[PDB]
RNA sequence: CGCAUGCGCCCGCCGUCCGCUUGCCGACCCGCAGUAGGGGCCUUUGGCCCCCAAGGGCACGUGUCGUUGGCUAAGUCAUCG
RNA sequence: GGCUUGUGGCAGCCAAGCGUUCAUAGCGACGUUGCUUUUUGAUCCUUCGAUGUCGGCUCUUCCUAUCAUUGUGAAGCAGAA
RNA sequence: AUUUUUGGUAAGCAGAACUGGCGAUGCGGGAUGAACCGGAAGCCGGGUUACGGUGCCAAACUGCGCGCUAACCUAGAUCCCACAAAGGGUGUUGGUCGAUUAAGACAGC
């Protein structure tokens, strides 16, 4: 049970505030209600466990490691590359894009939707009949 | 970055006279939400333990102390004397948390809850950064830990913000530990 | 696939008419308050801010070969935090439409 | 301030109100407990009360007085003729409590009973469920009616039959409109009810097929009507002083 | 204070059997079958394998829990060490008659499962108390006086022989002096 | 709680596992807006404070009635789908004739009555038991208190909901086998439309 | 459940007209249970994967509530037996 | 009727003592904290273009600070009381 | 009515000092109210606040945070205000002063 733990390396997703959608690495734990977080594209900061949801990633560091070693540690694990893979992690991304869509686009996909879905209907139908 | 405490370093003294011409200087650390509060509060410390009014006193100057490091985490103890339903008493209490100034308002918020005891009824008299070996409470030493490892038992479940949130769900949310 | 017959382009959103700008003992009928459907922020109100409604509703009598009467309005204003709105119409709108649905159109546009 | 003595209120509240009963016939408000592990039976059954009269008889009763000594008791006589069954009726069981799923009348019914369908016997055309007799006649009615019992089988949870008195058999009562019930059947399956209810379509039912010597039953009725009653007499309470 | 974690371990025979899945505990051994439902308790169990010996530890463990929340850990552990004792020796209590003038005279229906007490301080009252599931009670033969309840629930069995006790109070009497009655003298395995 | 704010004919809402007061707040609030609400399951329904808590408030409720004349009122329902309802007016003008058309929009039942056996159910994540109830703090089923003060259908409901969801496993059963069999088609059909497949592929989860 | 009126009444189809509506505009969508867990594949006692809101899926969804004529395999929707 | 509760009534706390020895089975001096408005006082807010002024009789309901009755714990409770 | 203050056990009792208020005054808040809080006003549109509030009634978050409480007595829930005391609790949560302890702390063997 509990498959996942808070620890030092562990990857986590800020699921609320301005950071949402951001991964951040826990590398040091204040109390039982906030956390110190590390990522290269920000400054070491505290945060609350509430805003965190915890991944299945773990990276092999020390305790309030320096930016550089932190840097090295996420690219070894290559953590961007499995979360951007994983199931979670393109929900996400598949969300930016569809919102992202524009008019002629949303158009276009929804005529492959629809030829799509006519040709599964007809292998359906014939698979039935089979 | 915004604190709702800050910390002052405020320097006065006496009004030169004939008598005195160059007056005791005094310096006190204080805790207030504005530099005008933490002068108040100076002035009226000055008043009850020197005899130093701010009617016949000087303003020599006031600094804002920031934390050297508010990225690392450390252990912070806190000596105050508080004021009860039924007399005053001292109590040293400990906190862990980036900058002092985070540890003072975790110390304000836990007098506030456990004994009911309001923000102008506490003195603060020592503040200290502790090691990890010398912490005396509990709820500070058992995070000690160089390998830490617990799971997050409650957890709120909610939408990035307030533009996903809806009335009704078709399913049941899906939580586990 | 489906058969239906009505209108066949839809260029508005719906919005409930929750009552009028009030206190707990007082009653201001000249604005109304109105909840745009899938508007849930006072930030996403600003998109809205300006844009042309109208409530349709039926009277027993024909005009114009038509029972369907038409009240126009307009958003004014954002109402609280949770996407509610202010508006104004040109007739104060009557209670009994309390519930009912406006079209928020999407002119004048600024896109 | 306090009442100067006690003594206990005149009358009952649990007959409350006070009022004229909305029927002339004993109404059975609640049913023995069915046990499926016994042979089907009728609960119930009706009769007129004709006089009463007393008995004597030698007690048995081991400890008291009386034992083996004669004893002088009051007795009401009931009559009781065998009662016509016309139909059943079948329930089904529901969140909101018993419900009426489907009613099914015998092919012949007596002009007795006819008549309780209608306010004037005599200067009506007679209609009463002559379309509903001719389902015994077409192939595709008895089907009918045997889907129905079937249906009545597969859902229903509790089984009572229609049963109607000879009531012309008394002929001290002026009455030739006879009294119609429901009285339910106790013991074995659902569909072992249905079976018995229909065996017995247009037959008579005897009262001893229902109670026997020494068992004690209960007697439901409406009581003898006194019309508009001061509280003296209506609740028992005690006269005021002469002046 | 919350203390991070509570965990106990308690090490289990190779002659039981034990499954949990959500706070459900079974446990199976020569003498039959127990069963218990913990899930009134906010812990987690975990059994733990030693591939290398083929032992069984069962570990129960509070996250962030109170003093009152971290007391129900060592319950739960003596639960199970009570269902593994029930289930590999099982459970025998012991009752004795106690009476001063009227002797207690005590009649086992059948199957051993029922039993009538007819003379308590010369009482005319029969009275009747059936044994629960599983626990089955007999007159001792080399003691005199005596009741012995046998069983593979130690629950189960004990409010057994608490049942019976309590079936004979003494009623407006000076209990200090009035001492009838049947009590429990000894609680053991019953192999 | 300013309002849901969709528009559709009607909204059926499985209670089970709904704190009473929070659902009732939701619910209230919806049919004052002009939202049509069927609500099932009600004996599923979902008491803090627990079972004694409960009954003892519900017998102080009981206590009360018009000293000269019983029968007019308060009148005591013990049915959970009636006490749903006048919760729900408890929280509504019901003496005025928006909130009497606001009640009149609502619909209460215990279990699942047909047609909505056959009906999506939502739940309100808001009044949800296992998101404002910390596991350990007492409750208590509205069933099980019914029943206790005086329900004599809780039985009845067991064994229809029994049958209900044993057919519903049936359907799901079925639903599985032809998704089963929709996903075997889908990719049949993957070598056909490759274009469509690549435009599709980019917004795919 | 029975019976239901001889310038009457009732039922079904077609044309037209009026009135009420709890407020049409895609007014589409049935698993159960649990939240200190659930499910699938592979079956080493085991390993891997999914969840982390319907934040999904379905639907010619494309035409002046939608122009004139003809063919129409399969699919789908509707209506009638 | 309303405020108050001195007075009346009903409880609590400490423990010097009583209780063959033993403060607390049962009581509680010297002190001290309360509750109630079925006592009587204090006041004069409502009623003087009028609210029928004692007691009894009858009748209903309500309270508990429980006399009896149901179930219990304690005793300087052998039984009975 | 705040403060000062006399008689009275006390009183929504009776009597004085300063100021303010009601009377003569609506309006928002305190559910309700002559005096409390806010604030005083011609008839209107727009903007913003005071006191007080933002789960429904009912306009405004089931908003972002930390602890305490679990009431098997109707847990508790906002100046006037619509009351509660002395004594207690091995319920739980923080603090203060002491004693023993790896030359081995307390309970059972
Ligand atoms: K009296
Ligand atoms: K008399
Ligand atoms: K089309
Ligand atoms: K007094
Ligand atoms: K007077
Ligand atoms: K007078
Ligand atoms: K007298
Ligand atoms: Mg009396
Ligand atoms: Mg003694
Ligand atoms: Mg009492
Ligand atoms: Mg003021
Ligand atoms: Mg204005």
């Amino acid at each position: 049970p509990f498959k996942r733990f808070v620890e030092i390396g562990r990857v986590a997703l800020v699921n609320y505030g301005k950071d949402y959608g951001k991964l951040v690495v826990i590398v040091d734990v204040i109390d039982q209600n906030r956390a110190l977080i590390d990522a290269p594209d920000m400054v070491r900061s505290q945060i609350n466990f509430k805003r965190l949801s915890l991944t299945d990633i773990k990276i092999d560091i020390k305790r309030i490691p320096k930016k550089k070693t932190l840097v090295a540690a996420m690219e070894a694990a290559d953590v961007k590359n499995k979360w951007e893979s994983s199931s979670w992690g393109r929900k996400l991304i598949v969300q930016k894009r569809r919102a992202s869509l524009n008019d002629f686009d949303r158009f276009k996909l929804m005529l492959a939707k629809i030829k799509r879905a006519g040709v599964v209907r007809q292998e359906l139908a014939k698979l039935k009949k089979e | 970055v915004t604190y709702k405490f800050h910390q002052y370093q405020v320097v006065g003294r006496a009004l030169p006279t004939e008598n005195d011409e160059h007056p005791k200087i005094y310096r006190m650390k204080l805790w207030a939400t504005n530099e005008v509060r933490a002068k108040s509060k100076f002035w009226y410390y000055l008043r009850k333990l020197k005899k130093v009014k701010k009617s016949n006193g000087q303003m020599l100057a006031i600094n804002e102390i920031f934390e050297k490091n508010p990225t690392k985490i450390k252990n912070y103890g806190i000596w105050l004397r508080y004021q009860s339903r039924t007399g005053y008493h001292n109590m040293y209490k400990e906190y862990r948390d980036t900058t002092l100034n985070g540890a003072v308002e975790q110390m304000y918020t836990e007098m506030a809850s456990r004994h009911r005891v309001r923000h102008h009824c506490i003195q603060i008299i020592k503040t200290a950064t502790i090691p990890a070996k010398l912490c005396k409470r509990e709820s500070t030493k058992q995070f000690h830990d160089s390998k830490i490892k617990f799971p997050l038992v409650f957890k709120k479940v909610r939408p990035p913000s307030r533009k996903l949130k809806t009335t009704y769900k078709a399913t049941r949310p899906n939580l586990f530990m | 696939v489906k058969g239906r017959q009505g209108e066949r382009v839809r260029l508005y959103v719906r919005g409930t008419v929750l009552g009028y700008k009030r206190s707990k003992s007082n009653q201001y009928p000249s604005t109304s308050l109105i909840q745009i459907e899938g508007v849930n922020t006072k930030e996403e109100v600003d998109w809205y801010l300006g844009k042309r409604m109208a409530y349709i509703y039926k009277a027993k009598t024909k005009k114009n070969n038509s029972h369907y009467r038409c009240i126009w309005g307009k958003v004014c204003r954002p109402h609280g935090n949770s996407g509610v709105v202010r508006a104004k119409f040109k007739s104060n709108l009557p209670p009994k439409s309390m519930g009912s649905k406006v079209r928020v159109f999407m002119y004048p546009s600024n896109i | 301030s306090h009442r100067k003595f006690e003594h206990p209120r005149h009358g009952s509240l649990g007959f409350l109100p006070r009022k004229r009963a909305a029927r002339h016939r004993g109404k059975v408000k609640a049913f023995p407990k069915d046990d499926p592990s016994k042979p089907c039976k009728l609960t119930a059954f009706l009769g007129y009360k004709a006089g009463m009269t007393h008995i004597v008889r030698d007690v048995e009763k081991p400890g008291s007085k009386l034992h083996k000594k004669e004893t002088c008791e009051a007795v009401t006589i009931i009559e009781t003729p065998p009662m016509v069954i016309v139909g059943v009726v079948g329930y089904v069981k529901t969140p909101r409590g018993l419900r009426c799923l489907n009613t099914v009348w015998a092919q012949h019914l007596s002009e007795e009973l006819k008549r309780r369908f209608y306010k004037n016997w005599c200067k009506s055309k007679k209609k009463a469920f002559l379309k509903y007799s001719k389902k015994y006649e077409t192939d595709e009615g008895k089907k009918d009616i045997q889907t129905q019992l079937e249906k009545l089988k597969k859902y229903a949870c509790v089984i009572r039959v229609l049963a109607h008195t000879q009531i012309r058999k008394m002929k001290g009562l002026k009455q030739k409109k006879a009294h119609l019930m429901e009285i339910q059947v106790n013991g074995g399956t659902i569909a072992q009810k249905v079976d018995f209810a229909y065996g017995f379509f247009e037959k008579q039912v005897p009262v001893d097929a229902v109670f026997q010597k020494d068992e004690m039953i209960d007697i439901i009725g409406v009581t003898k009507g006194k019309g508009y009653e001061g509280v003296v007499t209506r609740w028992g309470v005690t006269r005021l002083p002469r002046k | 204070m919350k203390t991070i974690l509570s965990s106990e371990t308690m090490d289990i025979p190779d002659g039981v059997n034990i499954k949990v899945k959500a706070k459900q505990i079974e446990v199976e051994g020569p003498r039959g079958k127990l069963t218990r439902n913990f899930k009134h308790l906010n812990l987690d169990f975990q059994l733990i394998k030693d591939e290398e010996t083929g032992k069984k530890k069962l570990k129960i463990d509070a996250w962030f829990g109170s003093r009152k929340t971290t007391a129900a850990i060592r319950t739960a552990l003596s639960h199970v060490e009570n269902l593994i004792t029930g289930v590999t020796k099982g459970y025998r209590y012991k009752m004795r008659f106690v009476y001063a003038h009227f002797p207690i005279n005590a009649s086992i229906s059948g199957g051993n499962k029922a039993i009538e007490i007819r003379n308590f301080l010369g009482e005319k009252r029969v009275r009747k108390v059936d044994m629960l599931e599983g626990v089955t009670v007999v007159r001792s033969e080399k003691v005199k006086d005596e009741l012995v309840l046998d069983g593979n629930d130690i629950e189960l069995v004990s409010r057994s022989a608490a049942l019976i006790n309590q079936k004979c109070h003494v009623k407006n009497k000076d209990i200090r002096k009035f001492l009838d009655g049947i009590y429990v003298s000894e609680k053991g395995r019953i192999v | 709680v300013s309002g849901s704010g969709i528009s559709a004919r009607r909204i059926v809402v499985d209670a089970r596992h709904h704190m009473l007061g929070r659902l009732s707040s939701i619910l209230a609030k919806e049919l004052l807006n002009g939202q049509k609400v069927v609500v099932v399951r009600c004996e599923e329904i979902c008491l803090s404070g627990g079972l004694v808590r409960q009954k003892m408030k519900y017998l102080r409720f009981l206590r009360k009635r018009m000293n000269t004349k019983p029968s007019h009122g308060p009148i005591h329902f013990r049915a959970p789908s009636k006490i749903l309802w006048r919760t729900i007016r408890g929280m509504i003008p019901h003496k005025t004739k928006r909130g009497a058309a606001a009640l009149a929009r609502l619909k209460v039942y215990e279990g699942v009555p047909p047609p909505y056996d056959k009906i999506k159910r939502m739940v309100i994540p808001d009044a949800l038991k296992v998101l404002r109830l910390q596991a350990g703090h007492k409750y208590c089923l509205l069933g099980k208190l019914s029943s206790e003060v005086g329900w004599n259908h809780y039985d009845t409901i067991k064994e229809l909901e029994n049958k209900r969801k044993e057919r519903a496993q049936v359907a799901y059963e079925r639903r599985k086998q032809l998704a089963k069999l929709r996903v075997k088609a889908e990719k049949a059909a993957e070598e056909k439309l490759g274009p469509q497949l690549a435009i599709i592929a980019p917004i795919k989860y």
